[PDB]
């Protein structure tokens, strides 16, 4: 399963 | 045995072709389970092992979501990254993104991972810690920043050591049938001349899994490292790979050369010879 | 900046002659991703040839796996073509049943 928050460079 | 899974992102401009393409694999050891693209007719978290088959439509549909936002925030990586390193519209770019776990044998983290690329170099990374960042350049250094901020390393970090871990847990159980076996190497000795006083001698490794292995020559019982060609282990594309080794021996020299063979499904590292 | 392909093409099973087999071209190593390959019989171009999802390796190279349903015969020469943006031109690796 992946997380699902990413943030952005 | 130990384990790992990972999730491999590429997100690569095509300036005059549309938005940028992103696909991700996700990965068991050396098994591929699940995979996304945003070219396909209609994109989703699609399975590609039979283990990954029995998670309920509720897991598509919040993976697909997650690719889907993943498309949107690896499109503005994109955009930020020319901006960070003073590129033109024009160029065609490539970010890449690879994350997630290993654990051992009885299925606790060993470590965790998070690190980005640009154009093939490395850009940033999660430490092992898994509390702080190494970026690679100045540019690099605005996102650490960001990042620090924002107390990302924090969330990463829940995630590798929760969630990351227990998914793996429950793929490992669920595809145990195959995840959890070793298939050892098939080998043989093959012997070509090459010339009157020269010939080849090429030790094989086939239908192995996991791909990790150790072929090596020995002459004398001493390494033969610099006059040993190795090719790059290779797929079968039945789950399994490849891998050889060559030396060129002197003509009635062959009894002299031994190849050795360790892969994690052989209880004991394997010798072995030309037999004529 | 940029890293040429490294190509290896072989069989799944061992070559037998009138057997069954599926004829696999490996590319690996290259950056960046875009990459055309072809596999051949007899210098023509094999249709409806498939392939695997971009990968990548810890070096962030990627890698890519065609492959075909083929039935090797004595006669008949196998390869694979390929072009990259590091290559001038397209680079032909015949199959040799030892390699």
């Amino acid at each position: 399963e992946e997380y699902l928050k990413a943030w952005t460079f | 045995g130990s384990h790992s899974m990972r999730y491999f992102y590429t997100a690569m401009s095509r300036p005059g072709r549309g938005e940028p393409r992103f696909i991700t694999v996700g990965y068991v050891d050396d098994t591929l389970f699940v995979r996304f693209d945003s070219d396909a007719t209609s994109p989703r978290k699609e399975p590609r092992a039979p283990w990954i088959e029995q998670e309920g439509p509720e897991y598509w549909d919040r993976e697909t979501q997650i690719s889907k936002t993943n498309t949107q925030t690896y499109r503005e990586n994109l955009r930020t990254a020319l901006r960070y390193y003073n590129q033109s519209e024009a160029g065609s770019h490539i970010i890449q993104r690879m994350y997630g776990c290993d654990v051992g044998p009885d299925g606790r983290l060993l470590r965790g991972y998070d690190q980005d690329a640009y154009d093939g170099k490395d850009y940033i990374a999660l430490n092992e810690d898994l509390s702080s960042w190494t970026a690679a350049d100045t540019a690099a250094q605005i996102t650490q920043r960001k990042w620090e901020a924002a107390r990302v390393a924090e969330q990463d970090r829940a995630y590798l050591e929760g969630l990351c871990v227990e998914s793996l847990r429950r793929y490992l159980e669920n595809g145990k049938e195959t995840l959890q076996r070793a298939d050892p190497p098939k080998t043989h000795v093959t012997h070509h001349p090459i010339s009157d006083h020269e010939v080849t001698l090429r030790c094989w490794a086939l239908g192995f899994y996991p791909a990790e292995i150790t072929l090596t020559w020995q002459r004398d019982g001493e390494d033969q490292t610099q006059d040993t060609e190795l090719v790059e282990t290779r797929p079968a594309g039945d789950r399994t790979f490849q891998k050889w080794a060559a030396v060129v021996v002197p003509s009635g020299e062959e009894q002299r050369y031994t190849c050795h063979v360790q892969h994690e499904g052989l209880p004991k590292p394997l010798t072995l010879r030309w037999e004529p | 900046i940029q890293r040429t392909p490294k190509i290896q093409v072989y069989s799944r099973h061992p070559a037998e002659n009138g057997k069954s087999n599926f004829l696999n071209c490996y590319v690996s190593g290259f950056h960046p991703s875009d990459i055309e390959v072809d596999l051949l019989k007899n210098g023509e171009r094999i249709e409806k040839v498939e392939h695997s999802d971009l990968s990548f390796s810890k070096d962030w190279s990627f890698y890519l796996l065609y492959y075909t349903e083929f039935t090797p015969t004595e006669k008949d020469e196998y390869a694979c073509r390929v072009n990259h943006v590091t290559l001038s031109q397209p680079k032909i690796v015949k199959w040799d049943r030892d390699m």
